[PDB]
């Protein structure tokens, strides 16, 4: 009954409901534990899927924690921790899984939620527990590219891999060469700098730095010490780190942004597709405009000069040399604290 | 408004809020060798409107204050295709033209004035005195426009000329986000079109941006001898802009002592003689698809290539 071994498999393909079996398991999930379309089915998924393999993993039924915040967001739909709505969703579904007497009952818990939720957002909020409670140390979870390459690679090897797996028998099947220097030519002097901006390795370092210092969430979770001035420091050596290449490659130190009513001159166009949500990143055009913004699904009303504002506040509160609380009171922006 | 608030002058609206900043500022960077008088030292030179544009610094605090101002500008609307045609006016071509040059060629060099300093010395010996001062210099040119009219009518237009690097510091042609900014007026004035072609020529030595070369070296305005930038001895690049605005919208409805006496002096005159905003048509952000000055120009506008060339050589002046 090694749940932390069995908890691993949740992150193998996860798009394929948990009844068709991870690696060489499968879970013998309960009746009302599949989804109301499969539970008609449910007699011949067995078939199939639950004899094939070796390890068959009992899985015990519970009483469930109210999984309505988490199941709000559509499984076809795209998951940000930049818009609020979304964070709200993933701290509630963190709770959850933190929150959960026993790992064994997190096993439970997670089985029935996986093909109710969300895929990236339970990749999300079930690492971050992992990542939290005391009897899920020490586990090797596996990198967000192996179990969703859709946010790494271009969208253009996804058919030359399912031609190949498909033509092909295993033992016989060439590696697929990963293009590099993609996203634009020549033309973009910006095109330089692909192997940093577009590195496995530095996107995952920026998705794990929100997976240990997570916005929203248990205190817990949220509470590390410092944790405002390694936001700014991280941030920080990402520019000097990046400025350490454009030198490198004939440009200048990078420029901020003049303001927030300019156009932006530097478009940018991904060529990722998402086969969770079936839609693009869209690119940027080059000259493009920052627009007041009316996302009623995102719960995003907000204009340009409410951004404007903050910065405003922000920038009296710096040179004041103290922010203001929520009662009036002054938290001065001292040595040590300042930064933070 | 704006520029009355942040100088701080008298006709700020509000001068307990937002202060003299402009003011201040230059007293603040003219004293820091002593903030507290205790060394009994006067100012430095940016604490003197005399000698203030001296100081390299001048020029980093007036461009910190300028993005105050461009932040202002970048809130207006684009001006549309509309507001910048003027219907059946069309400039088809500008050259400048100098005297023993190629066309599209302005020349700089070097040049020698004396100076009669008697009347400020004082307690020395009566007689002339005279100081041999070196400054920049241009050779004379004119411009030469065509403009078809394509009415029936006469039409009055403002003649704005502007003038602009090609290149970003790097050798790259610059884009109108930053070109705009980089813009030098070098005249207005207002001619009278006849139905058809017109040919104008405009003499350097007219340019309403400047005054006499007399008035310097024995009504405000910009020393002649500096209307136009050092350039290179290789050459130097530019990019020279004219636009013709319709007059009757630029209009000013006051008349004071021919339209066409554009000599403007600020205590002579009681009001500023367009209605445009300074530094029209470049004040704004360009409308949407405008990406460079290429795409920005309307027909009743025209570019062209001129060459800045400076020879490191001293003349007597003639
Ligand atoms: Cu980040
Ligand atoms: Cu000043």
């Amino acid at each position: 009954m090694n749940y932390k071994k069995n908890l691993l498999l949740l992150y193998d393909r996860p798009r394929e409901p948990i009844f068709m079996g991870k690696g060489k398991s499968v879970f013998d999930v309960p009746d009302n534990y599949l989804t109301d379309r499969y539970r008609p089915i449910g007699p011949e998924i067995q078939n199939r899927f639950g004899e094939l393999a070796e390890e068959r993993i009992p899985v015990r039924s519970i009483a469930l924690p109210d999984l309505r915040i988490p199941m709000s967001l559509g499984r076809q739909e795209q998951f940000s921790l930049f818009i609020p709505r979304h964070r709200k969703i993933a701290a509630r579904l963190i709770d959850i899984f933190m929150g959960m007497r026993n790992i064994e009952e997190l096993q439970s818990c997670a089985v029935f939620a996986r093909d109710r939720i969300n895929p990236y957002l339970f990749n999300y909020a079930l690492s971050v527990a992992l990542l939290h409670r005391r009897d899920t140390k020490n586990l090797d979870l596996p990198s967000v590219v192996e179990v969703f390459p859709d946010k790494y690679v271009d969208s253009r090897v996804f058919e030359q891999i399912r031609e190949e797996a498909t033509v092909v028998p295993e033992g016989m099947r060439m590696p697929i060469v990963i293009p590099k220097d993609f996203t634009a030519s020549d033309l973009d002097e910006e095109h330089r700098l692909w192997y940093f901006r577009e590195d496995i390795g530095v996107n995952l370092h920026h998705w794990h730095w929100h997976l240990v210092y997570p916005g929203d969430g248990p205190d817990s979770v949220v509470r590390k010490d410092r944790r405002g001035e390694l936001f700014y420091y991280m941030h920080s050596q990402l520019i000097a780190r990046y400025n350490f290449e454009r030198f490198c490659n004939r440009l200048q130190r990078v420029k901020r942004l003049n303001n927030l009513r300019e156009p932006i001159a530097e478009g940018y166009f991904p060529k990722l597709d998402s086969l969770v949500a079936s839609r693009t990143w869209p690119g940027r055009v080059d000259n493009a405009v920052i627009k007041d913004l009316n996302r009623e699904l995102d719960q995003i009303k907000q204009d340009v000069s409410d951004l404007e504002r903050w910065i405003d506040r922000i920038y009296e509160a710096v040179h004041q040399g103290y922010v203001v609380d929520e009662s009036g009171n002054r938290i001065f922006l001292d040595e040590e604290k300042g930064i933070d | 408004i704006l520029g009355n608030i942040i100088e701080s002058s008298i006709l700020s609206p509000n001068r307990q809020l937002y202060g003299d900043m402009h003011n201040v500022g230059h007293v603040f960077l003219s004293y820091t060798h002593d903030p507290d008088h205790r060394h009994l030292e006067s100012f430095g030179v940016m604490g003197d409107v005399a000698t203030a544009m001296r100081d390299p610094v001048f020029y980093r605090w007036h461009s910190f204050i300028d993005d105050i101002f461009q932040e202002h500008k970048i809130k207006l609307p684009a001006y549309t295709k509309s507001q910048l045609t003027y219907e059946g006016i069309s400039v088809t071509g500008i050259i400048v033209q100098s005297e023993g040059a190629p066309v599209n060629t302005l020349h700089t060099y070097w040049q020698q004035s004396d100076v009669d300093l008697s009347r400020g010395m004082d307690f020395v010996p009566r007689g002339n005195v005279f100081a041999r001062f070196t400054h920049l210099q241009h050779a004379p040119f004119q411009y030469v426009i065509q403009i078809d009219n394509t009415s029936d009518a006469q039409r009055m237009g403002f003649v704005r000329i502007f003038m602009a690097p090609k290149n970003d510091e790097r050798g790259q042609p610059m884009l109108f986000r930053d070109q705009r900014l980089f813009m030098v007026e070098m005249d207005k004035f207002l001619v009278a079109l006849r139905p058809g072609a017109n040919r104008i020529r405009r003499r350097s030595n007219e340019s309403t941006v400047t005054i006499p070369f007399e008035r310097t070296f024995r009504g405000c305005g910009w020393p002649a001898h500096m209307l136009v930038p050092k350039g290179l001895p290789e050459g130097f690049p530019a990019d020279l802009f004219v636009m013709v605005s319709n007059y009757e919208d630029d209009r000013v409805v006051q008349d004071l002592v021919c339209n066409d006496a554009a000599s403007y002096c600020g205590v002579r005159d009681r009001l500023y003689p367009d209605r445009k905003a300074m530094g029209f048509p470049f004040d704004r952000l360009a409308r949407t698809g405008v990406d460079r000055l290429s795409n920005f120009v309307t027909p009743n506008m025209a570019i062209q290539s001129v060459n800045v060339i400076h020879i490191d050589k001293t003349v007597p002046r003639t």
